[PDB]
């Protein structure tokens, strides 16, 4: 009933997707490292979850937004928390 | 989802998610209590309810049919 | 004499209580505080008193009826 | 859906039931037997209060004018 | 005595032994602790209240001249 | 599953009144 | 030090003028401006500067602060926040005489 | 002014639509046939434009 | 007939919330809806027999309090203005229950809430149908307690606490106002039944009709929320939304309204009440319509609607027009409702969001809330022949018909309040239902698109509407919302009309403006609200969606900042309560129990004179060495004192300060 993987993974998917400034869409996958695998920086990832909570209707804790570097912590941390909608 | 909640905790209004099997029985056993002693208020109400302007017999009244103060003026002004 | 439930006794607020509790051994007399001990217990009250005898017996409500005043003294 | 409902009234588990530590008969028989008894009898209690005895006498005092039409003229 | 603040301060997603009360298990805890806590009247922090009257008592001038 | 019993409360109420 | 501070400035830079305008297509321009303006200064090194242009920037944080943020409702400040709270115990209480 | 490059009228003056961005494709769906400006409004007054029919073979 | 629909809605009460055990979720529901339903039947029966016949009818139970003049009774008593009382808050309580069973289906607690409900219909019934003002403060407290169990009703909100603190400590203020001018009608008049009251008003003093009314003027803020008695209001809020429609938009509140139209026979005798129940209720009415213009929530908007709709309705009380009061009053409550229940739909539809920052589209997504919102703000707006266009317009009609400086003055004041009621109006029409969507995805997702290849099944919830148990009550009440208002305008408003003719609303000639109201008032100003409000509209339409410029261009001037947080923020109302009336309580609390009780009380007393009698004895202990000689010396040295004192004929006085210097020197250390 809740929140499952393929739920979280593909509807996270259409967000990153309408980026022009990433190296491309087809370099994304369940562990792409939003510096190393596909192209952002150090600016460009708080960006991203400003985009990831307003999305998923929560808050990212300044705390909690630093660890957050890839998109596999993505899938496991939103799963961690039930508040998602 | 469902809440989790402890299930030793007795409550007078339910619990948590409360509903008996037999929700239905109960609920009519209930529901002839609170009937009963309404007619019972309703009696009562019909016995005291105290009026000093009487209706005209055209006009619809459904307490023509209950109440004493005015079913008893009706059957006087039924003598000429 | 019997015994309770298992509490999470916090000795931040267990020595809270203490100190509340054993607050009154440790009064001073100063310039603030017996300003403040006057304040409310001579002033304050000396106010009301004041107040209620200079205004007792003045009215009455009872049936005082139109061109009549609320005042008896 | 919708739970059946459930708890431990007095916490006494379903298992076992409610153990009498000696006060109950004491209390329902005659703590509050007494007090039920009491009620049944102040319905019989003869009507003693200050405000019975005035009405009567009003009653009779406003007769004498035009307030209260006497019943049974003098 | 620790400095005097109000919990409503405190951080909500620190760590917390009581969330509810932002509040360290054995965190020491100021004598006015029971009119500290969350569960206290929320301190409003718009303004200055220096600059609060000057801000209503224009309108209360406006009021006035719409009066007149 | 399980159901309610009307309870003793019930009838003292209902008795009393 | 002076990295993961700077960064939760910007976290809530865009944020807080996305709850001044409420139409956000506005604010989708508005965060070029302000994101423009964090790339002028890249290569900042010294310290004696960058703890006070930190230190400005938070100024005017609070010189643009919302009357009331916008907060999801199941978070601190929000509508739905600690609503239907299960009991923190769930383990029947022991036998005790009371 | 400010040790920081922040200007009022500058901040202002770039609260507009702009040419390019980087984020149009994930914001692109707003302003589409769905929630376009004369759907948003088609609408707006739902039964309006029956009543009017209705009012008119009323008068005749 | 007339006692059972008292009886009805607490019997389903006990039944629910004694024994929802044992009659479940639906059964709670089922029994308290169903007696709600009856009663509303009776009520409406009630209405066609105590009104339209012209007959008031007394039930006299027993006595409550016996003490010397004073007999007060557990006595009721129908009247034209009870029963018109009692349509609104039968009709929309029954709607109401209807609604929470799909609003509250996910609730655990539900059968704990609809009892509250239907323990709140019980005592509204009782506030308004007393014979006298004491068993009217039964209903009176009745419902504040309701609402405080209703506010804090998920407690462990602490909001909800502190807010249910708020809304029962601020009407407990106005109760001690209300309370001791009861005292006043008790030392007066020998009693308070509402016979004696009014029939002995034209001939008491002029001067306790003023301190009698004044006390039920404060008693009103609370309820009825005013311009200072009503931080407890827009925080009241944080209850459940089928709450806040039945209790704080439509019934509750206007309790003090009430009470100031059913004392009409004793205020009318004063008008310096009613002057201030004039001045009063503009202040108010336009103290929040500002408010609401920059409210972020829509539950917390529509809450401040309420208090200016209550607020046009004190006006009309100094106007001396009660019927105009009572009319405006039920029509208010219709709309009023929907209002708050389109918004609760509103919040189904979304993962119960507030805000308006994430609202907006929901055209096709929620086609009947839209339209019904819309035909209740219409009426709330006064757009023309509409349910609010004859109760609200005429009021200010009303207070121009009053050719006087004061009426004048506020026709203004209501004027510009009417303004900024129609520019929240749209604000709510336009932020959640006239814009671009400004949510996530999953608000507006639906399945045309397919955008899913392995979650197909589940992820839309594209916000749909609710079920017939949510949408059947906003139907019922938008049939009232527009018709409502011309079918019953001759029934209270009339010309001359006499449906109040058992003295339940008196009015004295010697301020009669109705035939000024329809007369002497020039055509533009009669038509002038209907101008500004198809106006004053098209300029909010053309500030967003249009333009979206201006607003923003205005927002971050250094002027226009601070006028957004100022009026955002109350007036700063509840900081200066905050700060300088409850922490000032208790930190005066804090004083007298640290300084004063745990302090100087104990110092100069039980502890003082224990650690100095300690002392004091140690040191006469100090002197029993056991010394043969050192004793033969005190008893000689005592053997001269007593020679001294007799045969020098010393005064006593002398003896007793030798005494005290002795004890007091022993005091002295060394
Ligand atoms: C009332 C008005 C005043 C209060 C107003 C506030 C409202 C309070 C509501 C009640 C609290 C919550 C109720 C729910 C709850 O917690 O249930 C617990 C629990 C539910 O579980 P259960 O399985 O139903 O009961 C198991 C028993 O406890 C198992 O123990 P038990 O079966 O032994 O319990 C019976 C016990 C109960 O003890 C009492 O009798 C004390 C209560 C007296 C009530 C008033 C008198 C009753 C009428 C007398 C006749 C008219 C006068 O008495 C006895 O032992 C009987 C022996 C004989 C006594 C008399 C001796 C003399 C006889 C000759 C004369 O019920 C009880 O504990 C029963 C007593 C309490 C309920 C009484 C009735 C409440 C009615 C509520 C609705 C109406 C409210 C008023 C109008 C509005
Ligand atoms: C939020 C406000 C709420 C109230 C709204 C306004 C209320 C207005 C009523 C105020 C009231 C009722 C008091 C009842 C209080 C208990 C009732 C409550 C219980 C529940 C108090 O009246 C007091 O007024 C004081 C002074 O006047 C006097 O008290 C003492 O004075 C000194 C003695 O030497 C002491 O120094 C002082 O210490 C005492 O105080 C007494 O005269 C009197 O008892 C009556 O006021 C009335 O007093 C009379 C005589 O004055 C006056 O009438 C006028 O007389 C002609 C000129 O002669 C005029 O030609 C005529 O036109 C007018 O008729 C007015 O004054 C009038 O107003
Ligand atoms: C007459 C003076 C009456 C003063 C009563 C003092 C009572 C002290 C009890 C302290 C209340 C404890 C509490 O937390 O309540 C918080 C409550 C809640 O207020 P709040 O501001 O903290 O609520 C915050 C709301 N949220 C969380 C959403 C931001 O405040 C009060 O109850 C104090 C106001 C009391 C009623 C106001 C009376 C003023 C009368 C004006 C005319 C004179
Ligand atoms: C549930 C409601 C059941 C009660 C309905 C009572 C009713 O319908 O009125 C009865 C009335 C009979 O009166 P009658 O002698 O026929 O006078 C009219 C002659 N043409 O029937 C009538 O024909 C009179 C017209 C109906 C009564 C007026 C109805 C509208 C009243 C205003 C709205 C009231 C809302 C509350
Ligand atoms: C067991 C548990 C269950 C029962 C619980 C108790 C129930 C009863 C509760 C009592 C509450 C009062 C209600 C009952 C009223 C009964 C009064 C009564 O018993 O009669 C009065 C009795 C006789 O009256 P009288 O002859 O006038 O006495 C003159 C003495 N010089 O007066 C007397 O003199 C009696 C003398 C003997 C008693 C002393
Ligand atoms: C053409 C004629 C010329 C027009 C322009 C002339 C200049 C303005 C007229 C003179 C000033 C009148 C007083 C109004 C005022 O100054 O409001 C300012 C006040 C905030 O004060 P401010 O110093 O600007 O804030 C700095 C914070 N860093 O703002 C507020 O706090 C708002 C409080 C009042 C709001 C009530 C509604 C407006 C009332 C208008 C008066
Ligand atoms: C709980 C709801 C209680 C319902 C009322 C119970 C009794 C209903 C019958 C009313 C009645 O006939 O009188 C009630 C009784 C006597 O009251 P009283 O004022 O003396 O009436 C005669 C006037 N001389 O007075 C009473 O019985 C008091 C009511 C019970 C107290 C609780
Ligand atoms: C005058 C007519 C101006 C009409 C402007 C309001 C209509 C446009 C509008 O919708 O403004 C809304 C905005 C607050 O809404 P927001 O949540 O910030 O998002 C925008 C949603 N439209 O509201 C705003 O941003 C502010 C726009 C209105 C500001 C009005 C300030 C001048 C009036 C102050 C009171 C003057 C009267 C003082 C008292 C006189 C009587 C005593
Ligand atoms: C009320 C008394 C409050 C009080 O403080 O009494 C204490 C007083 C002196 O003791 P204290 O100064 O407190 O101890 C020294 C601390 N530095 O201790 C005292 O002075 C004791 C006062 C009691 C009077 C002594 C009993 C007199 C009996 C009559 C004697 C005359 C015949
Ligand atoms: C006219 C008056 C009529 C009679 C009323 C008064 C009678 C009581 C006073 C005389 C009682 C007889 C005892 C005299 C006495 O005790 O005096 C000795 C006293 C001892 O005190 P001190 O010397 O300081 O002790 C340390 C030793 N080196 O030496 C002193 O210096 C005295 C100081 C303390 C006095 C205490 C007196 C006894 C207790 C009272
Ligand atoms: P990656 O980009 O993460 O690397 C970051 C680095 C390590 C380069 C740091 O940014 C850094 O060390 N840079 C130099 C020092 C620094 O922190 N610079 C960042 C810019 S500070 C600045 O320019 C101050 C103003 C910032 C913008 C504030 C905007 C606030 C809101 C304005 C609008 C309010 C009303 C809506």
């Amino acid at each position: 009933e809740g929140l499952q993987k393929v739920e979280v993974y593909e509807r996270i998917k259409s967000l990153l997707a309408g980026f022009d400034k990433v190296n491309d869409p087809n370099n994304i996958t369940e562990t792409a490292h939003f510096a190393n695998d596909l192209g952002l920086d150090s600016l460009d990832t708080v960006e991203v979850v400003m985009a990831i909570e307003e999305e998923f209707s929560i808050e990212i804790p300044d705390k909690d937004a630093d660890q957050i570097h890839s998109v596999d912590k993505a899938i496991e941390y939103i799963l961690r928390q039930p508040d998602a909608h | 989802p469902k809440i989790p909640y402890p299930k030793h905790v007795w409550s007078p209004a339910g619990g948590w998610y409360a509903q008996p099997a037999n929700w239905k029985q109960n609920t009519a056993i209930f529901g002839l209590v609170i009937f009963g002693i309404t007619a019972m208020v309703w009696k009562y109400s019909a016995e005291h309810e105290v009026r000093h302007k009487m209706p005209e017999p055209d006009r619809f009244y459904p307490s023509r049919y209950w109440v004493k103060q005015i079913k008893d003026y009706e059957r006087a002004q039924k003598e000429k | 004499g019997l015994q309770h439930y298992k509490i999470a006794m916090d000795p931040a607020l267990v020595r809270l209580g203490s100190m509340i509790s054993n607050r009154y051994k440790y009064f001073r007399w100063t310039k603030r505080t017996a300003l403040v001990s006057f304040m409310y217990v001579v002033v304050v009250p000396s106010t009301i008193g004041y107040l209620a005898y200079k205004t007792d017996g003045l009215w009455d409500l009872r049936a005082k009826r139109r061109g009549d005043l609320i005042s008896e003294r | 859906q919708y739970d059946p409902p459930t708890g431990w009234l007095w916490g006494v588990r379903p298992g076992e039931k409610y153990q009498n530590e000696g006060w109950e008969g004491p209390f329902f028989y005659g703590f509050w037997g007494s007090l039920i008894v009491f009620a049944i009898a102040y319905a019989y209690k003869p009507d003693t209060s200050i405000q019975t005895w005035a009405l009567e006498e009003a009653r009779r005092r406003l007769e004498a004018e035009g307030i209260l039409e006497d019943p049974n003229p003098t | 005595n620790p400095p005097r603040i109000k919990r409503q301060f405190r951080d909500p997603h620190a760590d917390w032994w009581d969330k509810q009360e932002r509040r360290n298990f054995g965190e020491p805890v100021h004598e006015d602790h029971d009119i500290l806590g969350m569960f206290s009247p929320y301190e409003y922090t718009w303004i200055t209240p220096g600059k609060g009257l000057f801000q209503i008592g224009l309108f209360i001038a406006s009021f006035l001249g719409l009066c007149y | 599953n399980v159901e309610e019993p009307l309870g003793a409360a019930f009838y003292i109420a209902v008795g009393g009144i | 030090s002076n990295r993961q501070a700077a960064l939760s400035l910007y976290r809530r830079a865009l944020k807080l003028a996305l709850d001044w305008t409420v139409h956000r297509n506005l604010w989708r321009g508005q965060a070029l401006y302000i994101r423009s303006l964090f790339e002028k200064n890249r290569n900042v090194t010294d310290p004696r500067l960058q703890r006070a242009l930190l230190k400005e920037t938070e100024k005017l944080l609070e010189k643009w602060k919302h009357p009331d943020p916008y907060c999801p409702p199941t978070a601190p400040g929000g509508s739905k926040y600690e609503r239907n709270l299960p009991v923190p115990n769930l383990e029947p209480p022991p036998p005790l005489k009371f | 002014p400010n040790i920081t490059g922040f200007d009022m009228r500058e901040f202002l003056r770039h609260t507009k639509t702009p040419t390019y961005d980087p984020w149009e494709r994930h914001e692109a769906w707003r302003y589409t046939g769905r929630f376009s400006r004369f759907n948003r409004f088609k609408g707006a007054l739902p039964g309006f434009g029956i009543a009017t029919v209705a009012f008119t073979a009323y008068c005749v | 007939m007339y006692l059972s629909i008292i009886i009805l809605p607490l019997l389903g009460s006990v039944v629910s919330g004694f024994f929802g055990r044992k009659v479940g979720v639906s059964g709670a529901q089922l029994i308290t809806c169903s007696s709600v339903i009856i009663t509303t039947i009776l009520s409406i029966i009630a209405f066609f027999e105590v009104g339209f016949n012209n007959i008031p009818v007394t039930i006299n139970i027993f006595r409550w309090i016996d003490s010397e003049w004073f007999i007060i009774n557990w006595g009721f008593q129908y009247d034209s203005l009870t029963v018109s009382m009692l349509i609104p808050v039968l009709i929309i309580s029954s709607l109401v229950h209807i609604y929470s069973i799909s609003y509250m289906s996910s609730d655990p607690h539900n059968q704990r809430f609809f009892s509250y409900l239907s323990l709140f219909t019980f005592m509204m019934i009782i506030l308004v149908t007393a014979n006298n003002y004491l068993l009217m403060f039964v209903g009176w407290e009745g419902v504040g307690v309701c609402s405080y169990l209703l506010v804090s009703f998920w407690f462990t909100r602490i909001a909800a606490n502190q807010s249910s603190i708020s809304a029962f400590l601020t009407n407990r203020v106005g109760d001690c106002f209300l309370t001791v001018g009861m005292f006043a009608i008790l030392w007066s008049l020998g009693n308070l039944d509402y016979a004696t009251v009014f029939s002995l008003a034209p001939y008491i003093n002029s001067n306790v009709v003023i301190i009698i009314g004044i006390c039920l003027l404060i008693g009103a803020m609370a309820k009825s929320s005013q311009v200072g008695l009503h931080v407890w209001l827009p925080m009241a809020m944080e209850g459940p939304t089928p709450v806040s429609a039945l209790i704080h938009a439509a019934t509750m509140v206007t309790a003090g309204v009430y009470l100031l139209m059913r004392s009409s026979p004793l205020i009318e005798y004063s008008s310096t009440v009613l002057l201030l129940c004039l001045w009063l209720g503009a202040i108010t009415t336009v103290f929040s319509s500002l408010i609401g213009l920059f409210q972020q929530d829509i539950k917390k908007v529509i809450a401040y609607s309420t208090m200016s709709q209550l607020g046009m309705m004190v006006l009309s009380i100094g106007l001396s027009s009660y019927n105009i009061a009572l009319f405006h009053l039920v029509n208010h409550a219709f709309y009023k409702a929907l209002l708050f229940l389109g918004a609760g739909s509103v919040i189904h539809a979304v993962a119960d969001n507030q805000d308006f920052r994430k609202f907006g589209g929901l055209i096709s997504y929620l086609p009947l809330t839209y339209s019904v919102m819309l035909i209740a703000s219409l009426s709330l707006v006064a757009f023309p022949f509409m349910t609010g266009f004859y109760s609200k317009d005429f009021i200010l009609e009303s207070a121009y018909g009053q050719f006087s400086f004061s009426g004048v003055a506020v026709y203004i004041i209501a004027t510009i309040g009417a303004i900024f009621t129609t520019l929240y109006s749209v604000k709510v029409l336009y932020l959640t239902f006239l814009s671009n969507p400004n949510g996530p995805r999953t608000y507006y997702r639906l399945a045309i698109d397919n955008f899913f290849s392995a979650q197909a099944i589940k992820s839309y919830k594209p916000a749909h509407e609710g079920d017939f148990f949510l949408t059947l009550p906003l139907v019922i009440l938008a049939l009232f919302s527009i018709f409502f208002g011309f079918i019953t305008k001759d029934i209270f408003i009339g010309l001359g009309s006499n449906f109040f003719v058992d003295n339940s609303l008196f009015i004295h000639p010697i301020h009669e403006i109705m035939i000024d109201t329809e007369f002497a008032v020039p055509v533009l100003f009669k038509l002038l609200p209907f101008i500004f409000t198809i106006s004053f509209s098209v300029i909010a339409l053309t500030l967003s969606e249009l333009l979206s410029e201006l607003v923003i261009y205005f927002k971050f001037s250094r002027f226009g900042y601070n006028i957004f947080g100022f009026f955002n923020q109350r007036f700063l109302i509840e900081f200066f309560y905050n700060k300088y009336i409850t922490n000032l309580i208790l930190n005066l609390g804090g004083q007298i129990t640290k300084i004063l009780d745990k302090g100087s009380i104990e110092l100069f007393g039980p502890y003082g004179l224990e650690r100095g009698l300690v002392k004091l004895s140690k040191n006469i202990s100090s002197l029993s060495t056991s010394h043969v000689t050192t004793y033969a010396l005190y008893i000689l040295v005592g053997f001269i004192l007593y020679l001294i004192y007799n045969n020098l004929l010393l005064d006593y006085s002398y003896l007793l300060l030798i005494i005290i210097l002795l004890l007091l020197l022993m005091m002295i250390g060394e």
